[PDB]
C-alpha cells in the first residue's frame, strides 16, 4: 500500500511506500518514495527533499522561544529539481511503480540513514498536563524557496511523519542482613529469551531460595521501564508499565519456584502519565515504545530518549520491606 | 512433565 | 578438594568429594557424601537422597507437552532421615571427616551404580539456533517430601551435577591398517595400492594422528594430493541411530607421487578441542555445566544385548582423503577408537 | 579455522593456521604463514620473521639486573622481504588460500623445528604468589629494524604465542609390575607379599589408573589398608633436576585382608585438573595464555645426548601406599607414563 | 611509643598506643587506652569515654546551619567511671603497661568500629581560600558531666584526634577509537602493568603499548595520576585534580608498533601547598602522606557518608591537531600493614 | 636480559 501528501497549493506531492522504516543496524532502512510537483507554477523555481532527524522536549513556540531550539540530531538534503544530473543510479521497485503510475514528472528520492541516529521515542504525557511533551522522531519535507538549498520557509514545504523504529540472562543473588544473619534470600529469576516485541509475553521462572527465618510476605514482578533523556542532564524516569503477582508464598528451609507470567499491554496504559510510547504517525494508534541503545557509545553523545525496559523482580518479607532485584533486556520489533 | 531446575553452582 | 551445595534452604546441605567419580572397568566409582541437615524446621520431615542417571534430547518444556519424557535409564533412592539404628554401616572416611568437622545431625549417603548405564555424554551444539540439547549426565538430589519416597516435590530439593565415564581397557585389538586396490574405466593399472598402515587403536586425548600412507604405483593419471581428514561419526539413536559427518581435524601436505614405484608418507594430524571451539556439530564429553571438556570419547556398543543402546554413540573414523587429476577425491574409512 | 594477529601498527599482519603445532614424532609440525605488510611507510624498510622458542623461569626486569636472562631454547629467522630470489616454491594451500585472498602483498614464511627441544610445558603457579612464572613456549614474530636481521627492537615487532605438545609414542613397553617385600624385625613371615599389577605403558588424558592390587598374607600384624597414590615428579632442571612429590589424585576403599590367604581388588583413580585447579606446584601441560590446559604429559629424556637436558621433567607412577596396625605407612613406586 | 593528652584542668587525662589505627577488614583496630582522673574534683561525678567518628565539610560556628551538623555517622560510649561492675574481660598488655606504671587507678577503654564507617580523608584546599574545610576523622572523648550519660560539654572533656586509615589481575585496558575523519582502527592502546595496589615508596611504571596512531601525526602521550575525591554529604561528588604526570618525547611512527613504560612519582611534597588533593589524616602539625585509597564494602544497608579517596593513571595520548584522548582503569593505593 | 611484552591476544 502507498501514501502520498499533497500540500494545499498542489504544488509538491510527496508518494512513499511505508511510514515504519525498518531500522536494522548493519544497515538502516532507506527512503524510498518520488514527489510529482507541477511546472507552470514552478517556472525557475527548484524543488528539494529531506528528511529530520529530530529531538523535542516541550512547546513548539515556547521552546522555540528559549536560548536554544531543537538540536536535531540529522538532516539529509538532496536535489529534486532541477535534477541536477538525474542522478538516481539504481531506481527502486516503489519508483518504479510510481514513475509507471504517476506523469513522469515524479522526482524520485532516497533518504540514507546513518549509524549514530536514535530511534523514535515519546515520553507519555501526563494526564493533567496539557502542553508538555517531549520525543525523538523522523519526518520527511520536499519543499522550495527561491534562494539556493541553503534556506526555506514554511510554505511550499510539505511535511510527513515516518518512524526509525529500532527492529540467557539469569540473575541471582545473595541477601544479608541485620537481625537474621542466615543467606535468607538468594533468589534466581531465571528466563528463557531476552528480546522480544508486541505479541509475546514476560514469563519469569523466579526460583526461590531462602532459608528460615523472618516469613516472606510475597512476590510480585513488575515490567518497569526505563527512559534515559539526555539533553543538558541525563535523566532516567522509573514507571511501572505493568506488574503481576499471586499469594504463592514460601516456608522457612524449603526451596520453592514461581513462574510470574506479565503482560504489557499498550491498552491499559492509555490515559496515564509516565511510560514512553512509540512515536505515533500524528494521530494513529502506537505501541509502547522499543528499547533504544546507544550502539557502543558515538564520539558525540546519543542526544535523545534511551529507552530500556526491565523485570524488576520485587519482593515483601515480614513485616513487608520490598526486597527486589533487577537485570538488562531488551525490547524492540520483529523485521519483515 | 516431570520437573525442572535451577541452573548454576560452579564450587563450594 | 571438597565442595558443598549448600541449599539456601539449610535444611539439606549437600557435601561432596568429587564430580567426575571414575566409572572403572570391574566397579564403578561410588559417591560417598553427606548431608547436614537442621532440626527446627525438619520436626518430622524426612530427608531423602537420589541420583538420577538421566538422558536429555531437547527442550524443557516443550518436548514436556506431547507424549513423552525423558528416559532415566535409572534411579537410585537412599534413605537419610529418620535413621535405622545406624544406617552407614560401611562409612566413608571422607564421611570420618565429613562426620567429625559438621555437626551431630549430619547425615551420611553413598550411591553404588550398577553395570548397564553410559557415560555422561553431550554432542556439540551448532553456532546456529533454533533451540536444542542432548546428552546424557548423573546427579544427585537431596530433598524432603511429606510424602513417602515415592513422590516428591520443589521445596526442599538439593542438585548437584556429577559425571559418570567410559574407560576403554587394557587391550588394544590388531594393529589396524589400511591396503586397498582401485578400478576404474580408463586406467587399467591397479593404480593405487595405498597402504594405510598404523601403530595403535584405542588412543586418548593427548597422543598424536600419523598415518603411514604406502602408496605403490604404476599407472597414469597422475595422481595431486593426498588429504588426510579424522571423521567424528555422530551416531544418535532416538527416533533413529544417525550419523553426522564432520572432520574434527584435517591435514595434507603436497607430496605427489611418481608413476611406477612405492612411497610413503606418514600424515601427522593433532585434532584439539580449542580449534572446533565455536563449530557445529562436534560430539564432546558431557561438561560440569560450564568446566572445559575434551572432545568426546568413542562410546562402544556392548556385544550382544535384548535392547539397542539408544542415544549417541560416538566412533572415530580416519579418512584417508586423495586428489587425483583432473581432481576426483577417492578415499576409505577404517575403524579406531578414543576411548 | 585460519586466525591473524594484526599488528599493531597496520604494518605487519601474520596471519596463520593453528596455534597448537604437533609434536610429531618423525617430524614436528612446521609453521606455514603469512605476513600482509603495506608498501607506504615500508619502502626500502625489510620485512623479515622469527620464533623464538624460550624457557621462563621468573620475572622480567630483576631477571634482566642479575648476570643471565631466559637461555631462549632457539630462534629461527627468515627473509619475508624483500624476497631473496622468491623463495617459497612448495606453498601452503593455507598459504594458497591467503594469498589469494589478501592483497598481492602477502609474504609467506615458514619454519622446521629441530629435534633437540623440548615442548612447551608450563609449572603451575599455586594460590598464593604464583609469579616465579616457570615453563617453555614457542613464540612466532614479525619485525622490520633498520639494521640487518641480527638487530631488531620492539617498534614494529608482531608476537603471537603458540605451542608444541610432546605426544606419546608407537609402542608402549611391556606390562610392569614390580614393588617390595618387606621383612621387619618383629613380625616374621613374608608379611604382604603385594602385586599392583597393571594394564598399559602410556596413557593419555582419556583413560584412568586401575591398579589390579594382589595382597599375598599370612598375618601376625593387621593391615587395616592399601590406598593408591598418583604422584608426579616435577623434574625441574636449572641447576640441577629437581624432584617435587605432590599427589595429582589418589583413591582407596577400606577393603580389609584376613591372615593366611590371598587378596585382590582392582583400585582405580583419575587425576583430573579441575580438583587440582586452585593448587601449588603441579606440573601442567603448556596453557595459550589464558585458554584451559591440562595436567602436564610425561616427558621423556633421550637416548644419549652430550648436553643434560634442561627443564622440567614430568614423571608419574602410581605409589601403593597401605596402612597397618598400629599405623605404619608402608608403600614402594613403579614407572608408568602420561606421554 | 605512647602518648597522652591532659586537660588544663588535669582532670582528666587519656593514655593511649598509636594514633594510626590499622582499618583492617575482617575486623579493624579498637581502640585501646585508659583514662587517669584525678579523686577529690572527681567525687560523686561520673567519667565516661567516647569515640566520635564524624563527617565534616565546612565551617565550625558557621555550617551549623546545615539543618544539622557534623553529621555523626557513628559515636560510641563506655562507662569509664564509676567502671560499672566492669566489663573489661580481656585488659589490654598495654593497659597492662600503664596501670602498673601509673598509678591503680588507671580506668581501661576500648572500643569496637562497625563495619559501614569510612576512613580519615580530606580535601586538601586552594591555596587561596582560608576559611573552607572537609574531610573524615576519628576522635576521641573522656569527660564527666554532672548529669545523666546525655549531657557533655568541654572542659572535663579531653579529645585526641586518632586515625582509621585503611592497611589485580595484571590490569590492562587495550582500547580502540573509530573517528569521523578517519578508518583504521587507529589506536588501540593498551596500558599494561604489574601491580594495582601500591604504597608510598614504589614508583608508577605504565606499560603503554601503542598500536597504529597514523593517518594523524601523534604530538605524543601524557600520562597523569587523578585522585578520585569522592564526597557524600547530600550527594556523591567527585573532584578530578592530578596529583602527578611525567613526560617524554619518545615519538610513535606510522606504521611501526610503539611501546614506552612512562615513569611517575607522586610524590607529596611537590603537591605541599596546592589545591584539591586528598591528603591522608594529620596530626595537629606533624607530616603525613598522600591520601590513601578508601574501598565501599560489599553489601552494606546505607550507603558510606565520608570521603572516598581512589586513583588512577589517566592514559592522555595528543594526536596530530593536537586533540587529547585518553583512557582510565580502576587502580587503588591502600597502605603497607604492619 | 633480553626484551619484554605486549600481553594479549587471545584469537582472531
Amino acid at each position: 500500500r502507498v501514501f502520498k501528501k499533497s500540500s494545499p497549493n498542489c504544488k509538491l506531492t510527496v508518494y512513499l511506500g511505508k511510514r515504519d522504516f525498518v531500522d536494522h543496524l548493519d544497515k538502516v532502512d532507506p527512503v524510498d518514495g518520488v514527489v510529482l510537483v507541477d511546472p507552470d507554477y514552478l517556472k525557475d523555481r527548484k524543488v528539494f527533499v529531506t528528511l529530520t532527524c529530530a529531538f523535542r522536549y516541550g512547546r513548539e513556540d515556547l521552546d522555540v522561544l528559549g536560548l536554544s531550539f531543537r538540536k536535531d540530531l540529522f538532516i539529509a538534503t538532496y536535489q529534486a529539481f532541477p535534477p541536477m544530473p538525474n542522478p538516481p543510479r539504481p531506481p527502486t521497485r516503489l519508483q518504479d511503480r510510481l514513475l509507471k503510475k504517476l506523469g513522469q514528472h515524479a522526482h524520485p528520492f532516497f533518504f540514507t540513514i546513518p549509524q549514530n541516529l536514535p530511534c523514535s521515542v515519546t515520553l507519555q504525557p501526563g494526564p493533567e498536563d496539557t502542553g508538555k511533551a517531549c520525543g525523538v522522531d523522523f519526518e520527511i519535507r520536499a519543499f522550495c524557496a527561491k534562494s539556493i538549498e541553503e534556506k526555506s520557509h514554511k510554505r511550499n514545504s510539505v511535511r510527513l511523519i515516518i518512524r526509525k523504529v529500532q527492529f540467557q540472562p539469569s540473575a541471582e543473588t545473595t541477601r544479608h542482613f541485620l537481625m537474621s544473619d542466615r543467606r535468607s534470600l538468594h533468589l534466581e529469576a531465571s528466563l528463557d529469551k531476552e528480546l522480544y516485541y508486541h505479541g509475546e509475553p514476560l514469563n519469569v521462572n523466579v526460583h526461590v531460595t531462602n532459608n528460615s527465618a523472618k516469613t516472606v510476605k510475597k512476590i510480585r514482578v513488575s515490567v518497569r521501564q526505563y527512559a534515559d533523556i539526555c539533553l543538558f542532564s541525563t535523566a532516567q524516569y522509573k514507571c511501572p508499565v505493568a506488574q503481576l503477582e499471586q499469594d504463592d508464598q514460601v516456608s522457612p528451609s524449603s526451596t520453592f519456584c514461581k513462574v510470574y507470567t506479565i503482560t504489557p499491554l499498550l491498552s491499559d496504559n492509555r490515559e496515564k502519565r509516565g511510560l514512553a510510547l512509540d512515536g505515533q504517525l500524528k494521530h494513529e494508534d502506537t505501541n509502547l515504545a522499543s528499547s533504544t541503545i546507544v550502539k557502543e557509545g558515538a564520539n558525540k553523545e546519543v542526544l535523545g530518549i534511551l529507552v530500556s525496559y526491565r523485570v524488576k523482580v520485587k519482593l515483601v518479607v515480614s513485616r513487608g520491606g520490598d526486597v527486589s532485584v533487577e537485570l538488562p533486556f531488551v525490547l524492540m520489533h520483529p523485521k519483515p | 512433565k516431570y520437573s525442572a531446575k535451577t541452573g548454576l553452582t560452579k564450587l563450594i
